[PDB]
Parts: structure tokens; sequence; C-alpha cells
RNA sequence: GGUUGGCUUAGAAGCAGCCAUCCUUUAAAGAAAGCGUAAUAGCUCACUAGUCGAGUCGGCCUGCGCGGAAGAUGUAACGG
RNA sequence: GUCUGAGAGGAUGAUCAGCCACACCGGGACUGAGACACGGCCCGGACUCCUACGGGAGGCAGCAGUGGGGAAUAUUGGACAAUG
């Protein structure tokens, strides 16, 4: 199997030391490879969808199921990857530094991981070798466990493990080291449930283009992001619109018949009843249900600076840009919170949005900011509201 | 051996009847069209209520010759009539039936559907 | 006080600016009357619900005594009708704006301003084999002919204008008799020196200029122009070339004025692209408010005929969009933007449908 | 340092433009000779002190030179 | 026959019944008591489809139903229990 982990926190802290400390470790059992600290140190950047980001990601596997790392150089990096979702961390593990574990960064980092949606936290506090004491080690212990809690986390049954990245990279077998970092990964291992698949997912497929077949219906193509599609499976049609019944009736690829289409694969697919005018581009294929559609939404939106393209002047409340969700462009409306007129560029915060006409959206969603084509922000759904 | 004021028959499914050359492409003082050679051409004779008018100016492609086309093994192959098919502004085929058959090169990446519609491909 | 630079200048309270369709000719003018009094119904309606019924029954008072006396077969394209406390003005003019009542602080002179800035101001170089005149006209009407009275050419060192063709072979005197076939070289040397006085006076005041002739004039003039990326437009098509009036001259030449004046808009383009890959253009309506109100405009791109109402409050800078115009917003939120570019010593430029998106119908390439 | 001189201007903060050239800590520092900014910001300069140590700096006139200086049969504008 | 009209007339020819003609379009016949044959043959054609490019297949104006056209007209039902 596959797992997408990442480790996040202060700066200083010893984030990519410890990345390269599980890097090494692994590499016991050649799992992993013996990973030097500046080769991850030097993240290389990808202005992926006009935005820019520096991530190193590390790769290994375990005896369990293979594990993608992910490291970032810098606050803004983090935030960036969160927010536009370049790997979706099902895991995180804090690394929080044996003194001044508690600082702002790690605070916004926490806040930022529960609204992008990451399930789980695994606590790592390293540094231990600095600290020769255990009060002060077991107050951090409580303070990032009441941290945790303050965020809808666990906290209390959040499994603690405490080590050394350096020791780890230096060989002692000194239990802040090697057994740490064991430890660490039998966590991983047990704790971060096997994430869902795509095609294990309900299935959704977002319209793209809308034909017709004499003799067949009204075909509808796209690539099918989860579940999957079969002929005589009850579907709903969700979006701009309201929603409507139908029945698949076929799905086929190239003008061939498909004994199903999965997730992943751009198939299309047979409708029956619907007209060629009653479904458009933007509304999604949906198992009932299992979505539904809404205008008003908070979301965790990342103004990108003006480095990364972005923008010139700052967001303010009742700028109304141009909403992207995986099909079609939507204009919204930004409703801030009280105290949060100005909302500075290279920032993120939590803001409300409204929407024009309905589009089927659930919490994690991602989205686009844009305004004549250039973006302007990201973000990803943290709420909907009717 | 096409060349400028030469009458083509229209060997595809566009509405035209016959088409007149009006430019060999490809060159500065390029003197003759042969198989696979775009040509500009002007629609002498449509058929009614066609996608080609009369008197329209567009593309086209030599798909046979009288005067015939080479082979590797020195075997020529020679038609009876003079044929094009019409093309886009981007130079691609706007047909959904050829009539005729059409000589192998034609082969490539531009002039595929023009082969496999083909009901001959010699 | 007929004019843009009054209204911008008074400043009452209520400012009712009304706009009526008319129509030039009958029996199309026959509603016009119908629909000024529609208008005058819906704007003395708002004003006794806005301010009270006396300011409503002394501003409708006003305006009537002005509109009792009124052709209605004169009108042009529309009406507009000004009025406040102890004023009324009354302009047609000759642009096509939708029917509207704006009461405000303001007169509502977008359109005024719309129309002054498309206003082309050129030269008309009439060319023929025997002669040659010079027009500088404004838009539809002639500025001046460039006669021998005009004391524009007073100090001139070229033939001033209307310049004869008395070339040596036009009269027989000279030499080169008619077998040397040099007709066409004397024709390109004298559109040489017709081209010579034209720049003598484009120099003092440097003007666009459309050339009018035969087609194998102006081609002839185009080689030997000295200037020629000052040439806007040809047209060969214009009859009556000689004993022909100016102002008829200049009839034959609207459609290349207006062609011109398309082309100026197709060129705008690429300067909102260039603003927007600078990072230099706002299209939001608040944003582009805010930019407007503190200075920061250079030039306003509109949509023709973009109207939107908002609820605006200038201490905050908050635009935020109305709901039914009726609850104390600004009835041509984009009309006070234009205003507010216009102010700051911005251009405000009104760019046609199908050059600007109807999604995106506002954009102001900024100062920073 | 008063000080973003006053005015004007969307902005005019030494440096768009108009009217003065003031005072203070001073060894010295212009209500600034340039670059830069939308305006600020920022980098210089004038000026002063320090280091090194002997001549140096800029105008005027005169003579002879340099560039400005691209054409058609062949060098081809000292006859060679 | 239907509507109308006092009638004479006028208009009309859905559903029911009789007759006729047609069965993607043109042509020829075969077999048979009976066809120049709605879900048969042959040839030709237009269109649609399959193909390994050499070749092949098909005809809802049967009943459901689809796309399209339209102002507008229905179920992709059950049974041979009854009359045939
Ligand atoms: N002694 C000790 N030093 C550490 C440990 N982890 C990190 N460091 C040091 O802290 C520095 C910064 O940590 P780093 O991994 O770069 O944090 P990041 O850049 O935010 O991911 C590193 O260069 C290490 O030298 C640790 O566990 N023990
Ligand atoms: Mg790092």
């Amino acid at each position: 199997p596959h797992v997408n982990v990442g480790t996040i926190g202060h700066v200083d802290h010893g984030k990519t030391t410890l990345t390269a400390a599980i890097a090494t470790v692994a590499a016991i059992t050649s799992g992993g490879e013996a990973k030097d600290y500046a080769s991850i140190d030097s993240a290389p950047e990808e202005k992926a969808r006009g935005i820019t980001i520096n991530t190193s990601h590390v790769e290994y596997d375990t005896p369990s199921r293979h594990y993608a790392h992910v490291d970032c150089p810098g606050h803004a990096d983090y935030v960036k990857n969160m927010i536009t979702g370049a790997a979706q961390m099902d895991g995180a593990i804090l690394v929080v530094s044996a003194t001044d574990g508690p600082m702002p960064q790690t605070r916004e980092h926490i806040l930022l991981s529960r609204q992008v949606g990451v399930p789980y936290i695994v606590v790592f506090m390293n540094k231990c070798d600095m600290v020769d004491d255990e009060e002060l080690l077991e107050l951090v212990e409580m303070e990032v466990r009441e941290l945790l809690s303050d965020y809808d986390f666990p906290g209390d049954d959040t499994p603690i493990v405490k080590g050394s990245a350096t020791e780890a990279l230096k060989g002692s077998q000194e239990k802040y080291g090697q057994p740490a970092v064991v430890e660490l990964l039998n966590i991983l291992d047990t704790y971060i449930p096997e994430p869902e698949r795509d095609i294990d997912k309900a299935f959704l497929m977002p319209i793209e283009d809308v034909f017709s077949i004499s003799g067949r219906g009204t075909v509808v193509t796209g690539r099918v992001e989860s579940g999957i599609v079969k002929v005589g499976d009850e579907i709903e049609i969700v979006g701009i619109r309201d929603t409507q019944k139908t029945t698949c009736t076929g799905v086929e690829m190239f003008r061939k018949l498909l004994d199903e289409g999965r997730a992943g694969e751009n198939c299309g697919v047979l409708l029956r009843g619907t007209k060629r005018e009653d479904v458009q581009r933007g509304q999604v294929l949906a198992k009932p249900g299992s979505i539904t559609p809404h205008t008003k939404f908070d979301a965790e939106v990342y103004v990108l600076s003006k480095e990364e393209g972005g923008r010139h002047t700052p967001f303010l409340n009742g700028y109304r840009p141009q909403f992207y969700f995986r099909t079609t462009d939507v204009t919204g409306a930004i409703q801030l919170q009280d105290g949060t007129e100005m909302v500075m560029p290279g920032d993120n915060v939590e803001m409300g949005v409204e929407l024009i006409h309905p589009i089927a959206m659930d919490k994690g969603l991602r989205f686009a900011i844009r305004e004549g084509g250039r973006t302007v922000g990201a973000g990803v759904v943290a709420n909907v509201n009717v | 051996m096409i060349q400028v004021e030469s009458m083509l028959e229209v060997a595809d499914n566009s509405g035209a009847r016959r088409v007149q050359c009006i430019k060999v492409l490809g060159g500065s003082h390029r003197r003759y069209a042969s198989v696979g050679d775009i040509i500009k051409v002007t629609v002498k004779e449509a058929i009614p209520r066609g996608r080609v008018k009369k008197g329209d100016v567009m593309n086209a492609v030599v798909v046979r010759t009288k005067k015939g086309v080479r082979r590797p093994d020195g075997s020529v192959l020679r038609f009876d009539d003079n044929a094009a098919v019409l093309l886009n502004q981007n130079k691609a085929p706007i047909a959904t039936r050829i009539f005729g058959p059409v000589t192998r090169e034609l082969r490539g990446d531009q002039f595929m559907k023009i082969v496999s519609l083909a009901p001959e491909v010699l | 006080k007929a004019t843009l630079k009054s209204l911008r200048e008074t400043k009452a309270n209520p400012a009712v600016s009304i706009f009526v369709k008319t129509h030039r000719e009958h029996p199309a003018n026959d509603q016009d009357p119908i629909a000024l009094k529609n208008q005058l119904k819906i704007v003395e309606e708002r004003l006794t619900n806005e301010f009270d019924k006396r300011t409503a029954t002394t501003i409708l008072d006003k305006i009537h005594a002005e509109t009792k006396e009124y052709n209605h077969k004169y009108n042009l394209d529309t009406l507009a009708i000004f009025a406040s406390v102890d004023d009324v003005q009354l302009i047609r003019m000759p642009l096509d704006t939708p029917e509207r009542v704006v009461i405000s602080n303001r007169f509502a002179t977008r359109d005024l301003v719309r129309d002054m800035a498309s206003a082309v101001h050129y030269y008309t170089v009439v060319l023929t084999r025997d002669k040659a005149r010079l027009i500088e006209a404004a838009n539809d009407r002639v500025v001046a002919e460039f006669d021998t009275d005009n004391a524009k050419q007073n100090n001139m060192e070229g033939i001033p204008f209307p310049i004869d063709n008395n070339g040596l072979y036009t009269t027989g005197d000279g030499g080169s008799d008619r077998s040397a076939n040099n007709e066409n070289s004397y024709l390109k040397e004298f559109f040489n020196q017709v081209d010579k006085s034209v720049q003598e006076l484009w120099g003092e005041h440097k003007m666009p200029l459309v050339i009018v002739g035969d087609v194998r004039n102006i081609s002839y003039y185009k080689e030997v122009c000295d200037r020629p990326e000052n040439i806007i437009a040809t047209v060969s098509n214009l009859t009556e070339l000689e004993d022909g009036n100016a102002q008829r001259i200049i009839d034959g030449v609207q459609d290349a004025v207006e062609g011109y004046r398309t082309s100026l808009h197709e060129a705008a383009l690429g300067e909102i692209d260039k603003a927007r890959g600078a990072n230099a253009l706002s299209t939001d309506l608040q944003d582009v408010y805010r930019a407007a109100f503190q200075g920061a405009g250079e030039t306003l791109y509109v949509r023709r005929g973009y109207i939107q109402a908002a609820k605006v409050d200038e201490d905050a800078q908050t635009l935020t969009m109305a709901d039914a115009a009726a609850d104390g917003v600004t009835d041509d939120a984009v009309g006070l933007i234009i205003e507010h570019v216009i102010n700051n010593g911005g251009k405000a430029v009104f760019m046609p449908q199908e050059m600007m998106s109807a999604d995106q119908p506002i954009a102001l390439v900024t100062r920073y």
C-alpha cells in the first residue's frame, strides 16, 4: 500500500533533520536510503497551476506499506503545499523541539492541518539530546496535548514519541536515537489507518462534455475521480441546476463499451431520459445522496503573494472573484469575518464564500481563485452551509 | 504533375466537383505538385447546398495524378484523372467519405483519415 | 452651461439627469413625447419618494417650462435633461444611451464624457491628377478648408492649398514631349510636392491625415509620403473631388473614420493585456472603485452601455452590490467610477461590446 | 536636524512644475548636482574629517592632426 | 361514413369496416395454389456499421422505444385465460 506523510512544526525545530532520520533508519533492510541532509534541504521549486512551492518529496517503504514523505523549507511553502494539495497527507508528524515547543508556527500549523483536513497527527519531539531534564519535557508534552485538543484533534490519546534526529543520523542506539525513530515508524505503521482508495470512495465524476447519440440517449464525458459506474447504477446530477435523477445505461470509451467506469480514467457514460440541454459542464455525477450542492461555504484560503504571480492588491470583504471547481468557474463573493477587513497578500485565513449558483461540494474539496486568468489565491472547503 | 490553372476532380464528400490549382505551395518558384503535395485551389463547380460554395479559395491535397508517382523499385503508378481532397485552414481533411483510390504517399500524420476512408490504398 | 465642463462643475442637491431615447425622422419620432412624459413620471415619483413633494413639484415644473416648447421633430439620438432647483439644461446628443433617471449629487455626465472621448481631429488630403485640397476636420464637421485666406498658410515655403498641378507637361511648355512617357514620374513628383506642403502644415499642428483620391493617386502618394506613419485611412470611392463641398468630402470619409476609431479600440486590448501581465489591472467593481477613488486609476476601460447600481460609501470605500436600486444606493455606480477617474487626471475608454467581454465589463489600468 | 520649505498636484516627500534660499549641531552637509520611486523608500554627489605623499586643476588663444565621410566597368580623390 | 345545416347544401375521409397502393430508393425475377413477397432472393444505389483493408452486414410506414422535427400525442408492461 501507499501512504502520504509529512513533518510539520516550527522552523529550526528539525523537520528536515528528522525526515533524513526516518530515511536513514528505514534504510535498514534497504526499505529506504541513507539520505543526506543537504539534498533534502535543497527542495526543488515547481510552479504548478500558477502556484510555486518548495517541496522535498522523500520516499521510503516499510514491511507494512510504502510512504510518501513531504518536507518544506518554510512556513509559506508548508501553507502552499497543504492548501494546493500537491499530495494530501493523511498523517502528519508534528515535530516539536524539546525546548520552546509551542511556537506560533506550530500554533498555525496545527490549525492549518485541521482546516485542510488532515485526519491524524502523530507527535514526535526532538532536541531531547539538548535537554537534560524530565519535568519540562512533561510540561511540553502537556502543552502539545492541550494544543491538539484545542483544535478537535485527540491529544489525550495522541501517540507522543521522544528522540533526537541528530543521534538517529549518528547511529547511536541510545533510546533518543534509532530506538526513537523505530517506534515512530511503528506508530506510523499502526496508528495511521490505510487510506481509502479512489475506486473505493463513493462514485463521483465531474461532467466535462455533453453529447447525444441517436438511439442511446445523453452521453456526458469526464474523468471519474472516485468509485465505479456500471450499467444499471442509479446516479444523480448535482451542480448548477437542481438535482436531477437518472440511470446509467452504458459506459463507453472510444466508441466501444466498457464493463464499468473506474476512478482515474476518462470514460464516458450514458444517461437514461435526460436531454442534451438538461445537463451541462460543471455539474457532477454522483451516487444519490453522496454529495449536495451549496452556495455558502467557509474555506481556508491562501492569498498568493506577488512572488508566485499572485496579485498586487489585498483581498477585502465584498471582493467577488471567480472560483474554479474541477470543471467550471463560478463567481463567488468573499465574505470575511469580524475584525478581518484587510487580508494581506501572502497570508492565509478562513473566509465565507457565496457563489452565484450552487456547486456540488463537500468538506475537503479544493479550488482556485482567479481573475482574468491570473491565480490570486488557492483554497480548500472547510464547511458547507445552506 | 499539377501546376497553376490545372483542373482537378474532387475525391471527397465536400460538395465541390471541380477545383483549379491557383498555387503550388512550398517554395518560392515551386512548379509542380504531385500526390501528397498541398495546393491552393479555387472551387469551380460545386454541388447545390454543399459544404463548399463555388468560388471559394482553400487548401487541397493532391491524391492521384495522371502523370503518376514513382516507387523505390522504379515502378510508376498512373491514374486516369487528377484528383484532390479539400483541406482546412490548418491543412486537415474535411472529408467523411473518400471517392476512388489514393496512393500510399499520403501515409503520415495529417493525411491519415484520407487513407483510412479511401476505398483502395495503392 | 450646455457643455461637459459646466455639468461637471455644477453641484446641486438633488441633481436630476433624465435620458430619453428619441428618433431623428417620422413616424419613428412619434413616441418621443410619450417617452419623455414616461421618464418624467418615473423621475417625479422618485423625487417625491426620495426627498419630498415640494422638491419634486418644483424640479418638475422647472423642467416642464423647458420642455413645453419642444419641437420633437428636431430630436437627435437622445434627449438629456439635467435639472435641479433654479436650473434646467436641455441638450440633444447624437449618441445612443439607455433611458434612465439618475438622481444624485452629480449630473450623470458619463455619456458626455464618452462622446468627448470619441472625437477624432484629422486632416483630409484630397488628391487628383489636377489639384490637391487639404481639409482639417473634427469628427463629422469641417474645421477649415485651407483656402488662400486661411492664415495658417501665411508663412509657408511650399505651395499653399489649393495646389494646382501646373507642371510643365500639363501646359505643354518645357520639354520632354509625350512620347517619353514620364507621366507617372510627373504625378509622383507632384504628389511629393503636395506631401511637402502637407508636412509643413502638419509639423505645426500634428493631426492624423486621411488620404482621399483615386486608387492610383493615393498609391502614388503613399510611395512618396515623407511621414507615412501618420496616415490612418485612405478612401478611394469618394466623388466630386474638385467642385465638391468641403463638408461633402468629410461626409464620405465617415466610414473610414469609424473604422479607425474601431482600430483604436482593438489596439487598447494590448494595453489591457500589458496591464494584466504587469499586475496593474483591476477588474472587480469594488477594486476599481477603490483604485479610482484614491487617485490610482490611469485609464478606465468600460464596456459600452455597462450600468450597475451599488451601495457606495466613500468613508469606508465599500462597494457592495445593490438589490433593487431603491434603498439609497447610487444609481450609476460605474458612472461614479468614470467621474472619479476623470477627476484624478485619468482617461475613460468606452469599449464596444464585441471587443470587451460581457462577463468582465470593466477594467482599470492602475498607476501602481 | 527643523522639514514631507510653501504652493500646485492623484501623488509632488532634495530631485514634474512655480516662489524664496532660511535657520540649527556643526569639522561638513545644497530647502540638493544625478540615478531611482506612482509618491515614499533606496544608491550616489556637492561638502567635511581621516590615510598616502608633490605638484596639480580648469578655462582662453595659436599651429598641425582625428571623427563627421555612402555609388555604381577596375585600384581610381599624390600621374605612377 | 364524420362535422355542420331546418333542409337543400357546404366541409371533411382520425379512431371502426370495405377496397386500393406501398414496405430505405431503382430494376429483375425465383419458389409457390397464391408474391414480382413488410421482418424472402439477385443486381444497382444512398446512408449506417464491422474488418486483419482482402472483404462483409443492415432496413421499426409491426409492438414497445430512441434521437430529431414540432404547438402537440403514451409503456422499452402481462398473457395466450378468452375470440381468432
Ligand atoms: N542536536 C540536535 N540538533 C538538531 C536536531 N534536529 C535538528 N537539529 C539541528 O537544527 C537545524 C535545523 O533543523 P531543520 O531540520 O533544518 O529544520 P527545518 O529546516 O525547519 O526543517 C539542523 O541543521 C540541525 O543541525 C536534533 O534532534 N538534535
Ligand atoms: Mg527545513
